[PDB]
């Protein structure tokens, strides 16, 4: 299971609603956030100068 | 122990066909991309002088 898709759903749909609720002064999402990852291969960089 | 080293493929024999005599290229005999045999006529430069 890709925990990142689950976390993105939670941030986009769930966390904002709860932090919007009356009485709650702070929502601490205890995980990461989505991000385009660029996994470079230095060997390919070597091949292409 | 095996090492992966960066390398490029080079042909065993390369022949840069260069014109040795000055002139106008009258006719190109070969078609590009084909396989050629030794002595196959490729170009025809005008033998005026």
């Amino acid at each position: 299971a890709n925990t990142t898709a689950l976390a993105d759903y939670a941030v986009r749909n769930v966390n904002n609603e709860i932090r919007r609720l009356p009485g709650v002064g702070k929502l601490q999402f205890f995980d990461s956030e989505a991000a385009m990852r660029v996994w470079i291969d230095p060997q390919k960089l070597v091949g292409y100068g | 122990v095996f090492a992966e080293l960066p390398g490029r493929i080079e042909p065993v024999r390369v022949a840069e066909v260069r014109a040795r005599v000055a002139g106008i290229v009258l006719k190109r005999t070969f078609e590009e991309g084909a396989d050629v045999k030794a002595g196959d006529v490729l170009f025809q430069i005008d033998p005026a002088p």
